[PDB]
């Protein structure tokens, strides 16, 4: 059936966070829907593609939100349903903290059309980086700031916490000049009986603009209350707020199991100083002046044919789409292929490109069945 | 100069 | 001071997923080390820059991955110490469950050199778009599966889960043959404690390449005992634990503050049916037909010249260091821009550089101080 | 064909 939707982001930083699939997508599509925040990143969308609509318009002053969601939604579905291929475009990951990009794959899928979401860098992704953190170690809990509020949700005081909306509490609404955030102190005192009026909160800006710095400004809980203070966070604000402790070990997990890491947390309170080279890291630097590539490392043993086919199926997806529809007919089109490099195409699974690609020890082949 | 652009809300 | 050390990501899915900026920043690298998993993605970075070392070769067959971080880690920032631009290259973002990054650019900046991580799109990131949910509804947990266990962290039925490394539970090695992941029962039995047998499991691994299908297979807690299923886990599984039921409102917060969305989350166990076209819904779509721009709304009214650059700035990392050295000499050089353009640049502030860019309202320009 | 490219370690 004819019609698609495929949504896409372009990160948070201008222009630069837009991966190269969300760039083909915008220059395929017939008809592109955008909602980004700063004006280099849509004029660059604008030189990409004729056709495209500026969502931000279906904003306004005391226009609840919903209201502007529906319609961007719909402005969407409707070219789907023209049997239009469709991209829409929204800042950051299209799916965190989006609703309308949810709304219309999930109404677009249930009339029966493509629906695809690609993934994009969000504002958490820029935080870790800015911020120099890992979700991993000690764990990430992640909310919108006033859902955190409403349903009582759990904190743990031993894993990061990342809030995001912290410059809109309670409000359903829209203003182009902004809002005052009335019920931010609602906000800080949940945050002063779960963690303490001295426990850090690092308030999170990521640079929009190429040459622009992130913020990232530590404050009290208590500090928070400063009108000062509380007048810099805003609609692009997002809370990180570190643990309080590290959580001891499990006696009987690690057992069953049968059994700090380097570098600290430094937004974590009396953080400790931890040691870079450590024994067996001065041992593993030592093993290098021998370190030869082990026996069952594979070297890249590729062609420029093959490395041009492999690209193009990731950036172009008119070579895609020929490709999905018959292996073995795409691959016996590609030029100045090697019978194994063709045989790897025809059959498409991830082993037999490695096998094309990569030089395989024999030891991995072994292995097979 | 307060960019403001959320595009999600939560009950209410 | 001379040297320097940048991490960016490749994504998840090969080629097409790494940022613009992560690309330039390749070609324009001294010396450039990556991790990536598939040998197009290799390929494509191999085009990028003449000088590439491979980071995989320091894994091996019972060698402690720890080992491997600190030779990964030791590599990039000796040829930071020689006054090199050093750019290292990680699948996905190279800070998502990532100790060799954050390990480098702390040594890095500890002995006073420039050390930047740029943020990519996590395997959460693409979980997000192909599983459709948004972590914001009903917020986000996310654990590496053995630290989930090991420090008992917290689980939240009302919120997603998001497990990574569940193929390697207890493992701190590595095998090119992967591994059994025996104590794979231990993280089992910790789910049904806290979710239940019945209690849906999502085996999430997304496609690598452009022409795969995600894995998104729903299981049983209990199911995950089968050797069949069990067996078909591995490292680059990702589980997603959906909520087991909706959180109660909190009523005396709703008060402070002066108080389903559709699409339901498609992997809930007994999820209701949510009506995309409620009554406010169809409001909103009626108002579309006399929908006009608001006031306060701002067009883009740029040109090719403010446009070109602004890109450059974005894309072209030699243009964005003259302009960070000095904002007036790099504008007063920029040919065929207007004044207005010139002086936004010569500002670098976002209000200048929109005023310049998009035609504002007299409305917006009064708020002013 | 069991890719492990795992880049991150817990205590143990
Ligand atoms: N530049 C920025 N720095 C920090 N947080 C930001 C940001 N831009 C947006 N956000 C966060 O995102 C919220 C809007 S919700 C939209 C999020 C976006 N889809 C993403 O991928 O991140 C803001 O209230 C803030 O919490
Ligand atoms: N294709 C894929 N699909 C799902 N999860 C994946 C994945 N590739 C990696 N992962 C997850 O990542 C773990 C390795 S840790 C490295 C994560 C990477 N830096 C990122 O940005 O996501 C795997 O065990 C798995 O949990």
């Amino acid at each position: 059936k004819a019609g698609s939707l495929t949504i896409v982001g372009t990160g948070i930083e201008s222009i630069g966070q837009m991966t190269l699939q969300a760039l083909s997508y915008i220059e395929a599509a017939a008809k592109v829907f955008y909602c980004v925040i700063d004006p280099a990143t849509e004029a660059f969308i604008l030189t990409k593609n004729k056709n495209c609509v500026d969502l931000y318009q279906y904003y306004d002053n005391g226009k609840s939100r919903l209201n502007t969601y529906t319609q961007m939604s719909e402005l969407m579905v409707r070219e789907v349903r023209k049997g239009l291929d469709v991209v829409g475009v929204f800042y950051g990951h299209p799916g965190v903290f989006v609703n309308p990009s949810h709304r219309a794959l999930a109404i677009a899928k249930s009339e029966g059309y493509r629906a695809r979401m690609l993934p994009g860098v969000s504002a958490e992704d820029c935080l870790f980086a800015d911020l120099c953190i890992d979700p991993s170690n000690p764990g990430c809990l992640t909310y919108e700031a006033s859902d955190f509020l409403i349903r009582d949700r759990p904190v743990s005081i031993h894993s990061h916490l990342v809030l995001f909306q912290v410059g809109c509490v309670g409000i359903a609404d829209f203003n182009f000049t902004g809002f005052d955030n009335n019920k931010f102190g609602v906000l800080v005192d949940r945050l002063e009986q779960e963690y303490g009026a001295e426990h850090p909160v690092v308030h999170y800006i990521a640079a929009m603009m190429p040459h622009q710095d992130p913020v990232t400004d530590k404050y009290t809980v208590a500090q928070l209350r400063e009108p000062e203070i509380a007048k810099r966070v805003g609609g692009v604000s997002t809370f990180y707020i570190p643990p309080k402790a590290r959580k001891a070990s499990n006696l009987d997990i690690i057992r069953r199991l049968e059994l700090r890491i380097y570098p600290a947390n430094q937004w974590e309170p009396d953080v400790p100083e931890v040691e870079p080279y450590r024994p067996s890291d001065q041992a593993a630097i030592a093993q290098l002046a021998d370190h030869a590539p082990p026996e069952q490392y594979q070297p890249l043993a590729t062609s420029k044919a093959m490395s041009d086919v492999m690209t193009k199926l990731a950036l172009d997806p008119k070579a895609l789409a020929d490709y999905k529809a018959d292996h073995r007919a795409f691959a016996q089109s590609v030029p100045d292929l090697t019978p194994q490099e063709r045989a790897a195409l025809e059959l498409g699974d991830s082993w037999a490109i490695r096998c094309a690609m990569k030089n395989m020890p024999s030891s991995l082949l072994d292995a097979a069945r | 100069g307060f960019p403001w652009v959320i595009v999600v809300g939560v009950p209410g």
